[PDB]
């Protein structure tokens, strides 16, 4: 029961200085440990950025040296992160973690994103079978979902009236801007016969499109 | 910089089996690696430190132990919780650095995947683009490629693959390979072929269609 977490914006423009905090409970970030930043990147790779010691002293891992600064607050109890100059590859999951026994203590971690993209609403392409490849028992569907920012776009099949083999592929990214598509395979009677819709909510742009897919 | 691997970078396992993966450093690092576990959406746990002792709350199956540039760890008896991805990390010497991870998966019944191609929509078309998509859906196990064919001829640049995570309630992998054409050139040419090779057949399967059909 030693409690960390960590705040700061989720989202940085490229060039400018990634910042976040580690509010440390239960603990104080004078009394012992080395207090760390360390950075998961897309496809999970980890990388250890730099510490401040429980007496002040720093340590950053050459990769960022000139770039990195790590700072504190004994009287908040916090510790903070300051990543100058950042590009797209920065954007990685940020967790705060002490040091001292292992990394026993770890924060939520928080997600950082560096792009210069601006809100975008998705375009909502349906995906159904080019006629001739005349089909088995069962259907598959889909929808495309291109050209959209920030993240978290929500597919709900007719009402989640379907989970019949709904599957949703993260989203990738493709210019600039987020792609991801979703699937639903249905029963081949169920299809064309009845209406599969697919409903694709953007919340950052105020959007939803609705798509009813169709024969041929 | 020491480099840590890991071995191996995915495991499949059930309940109750005894599980141990391995950590190899680039140079001897005297016991100064601990062990971590990423459970699935979430955040780190750290289970061992110094080679081999445990961190406070971490049950008694988790153990470790090793020598020099190699070192192990084993769970025994899994439990569903312990489904999660591993890590090992060395601090004998700055910079700290980590293995790439050891996942633990769920085993089940190798499967086939059911493969289906879609030619772009007119809307896409309309725009200029033409993604022509695959679903590779329900296969086990994860590994499998994808082959895109047009005219019989091979393609790999345009192509652009994402994996979904274990399904929760059948335990396969799903794949979407989408091919990426300016609306110009997918207008020259007839037909669209992805192939999936996998494990379940010793011969791709293999889906189609004709630009000029319909």
């Amino acid at each position: 029961d030693v409690q960390l977490q960590e705040s700061g914006p989720s989202l940085v423009k490229p060039s400018q200085s990634l910042s976040l905090t580690c509010t440390v409970t239960g603990y104080s970030i004078t009394s012992d440990f080395a207090w760390n930043w360390i950075r998961q990147f897309p496809g999970n790779k980890l990388e250890w950025m730099g510490y401040i010691s429980y007496s002040g002293n720093t340590r950053y891992n050459p990769s960022l040296k000139s770039r990195i600064s790590i700072t504190r607050d004994t009287s908040k109890n916090q510790f903070f992160l300051q990543l100058n100059s950042v590009t797209i590859e920065d954007t990685a999951t940020y967790y705060c973690v002490t040091a001292g026994r292992g990394f026993p203590y770890w924060g939520q971690g928080t997600l950082v994103t560096v792009s210069a993209a601006k809100t975008t609403p998705p375009s909502v392409y349906p995906l159904a079978p080019g006629c001739g490849d005349t089909t088995g028992s069962s259907v598959t569907l889909g929808c495309l979902v291109k050209g959209y920012f920030p993240e978290s776009v929500t597919v709900t099949w007719n009402s989640g009236s379907l989970s019949s083999s709904v599957h949703t592929f993260p989203a990738l990214l493709q210019s600039g801007l987020y792609t991801m598509s979703s699937s639903v395979t249905v029963p081949s009677s169920t299809w064309p016969s009845e209406t599969v819709t697919c409903s694709v909510a953007h919340p950052a742009s105020s959007t939803t499109v609705d798509k009813k897919l169709e024969p041929s | 910089d020491i480099l840590m691997t890991q071995s191996p970078s995915s495991m499949s396992v059930s309940l109750g089996d005894t599980v141990s993966i391995t950590c190899h450093s680039s140079q001897d690092i005297n016991s100064n690696i601990g062990w971590l576990q990423q459970k699935p959406g979430k955040s780190f746990k750290g289970l061992i430190y110094h080679g081999t002792n445990l961190d406070d709350e971490v049950p008694s199956r988790f153990s470790g132990s090793g020598s020099g540039a190699d070192y192990s760890l084993t769970i025994s008896s899994l439990e569903s919780e312990d489904f999660a991805d591993y890590y090992c990390v060395q601090y004998a010497q700055f910079p700290w650095t980590f293995g790439g991870g050891t996942k633990l998966e769920i085993k089940r019944a190798d499967a086939a995947p059911t493969v289906s191609i879609f030619p772009p929509s007119s809307e896409q078309l309309t725009s200029g683009g033409a993604s022509v998509v695959c679903f590779l859906n329900n296969f086990y196990p994860k590994d499998i490629n994808v082959k895109w064919k047009i005219d019989g001829s091979e393609r790999q640049n345009g192509v652009l693959n994402s994996w979904t995570d274990q399904d929760s309630k059948d335990s396969t992998y799903s794949m979407s390979s989408t091919l990426t054409l300016t609306k110009d050139e997918y207008e020259r040419h007839n037909s669209y072929t992805c192939e999936a090779t996998h494990k379940t057949s010793t011969s791709p399967i293999v889906k189609s269609f004709n630009r000029n059909e319909c």
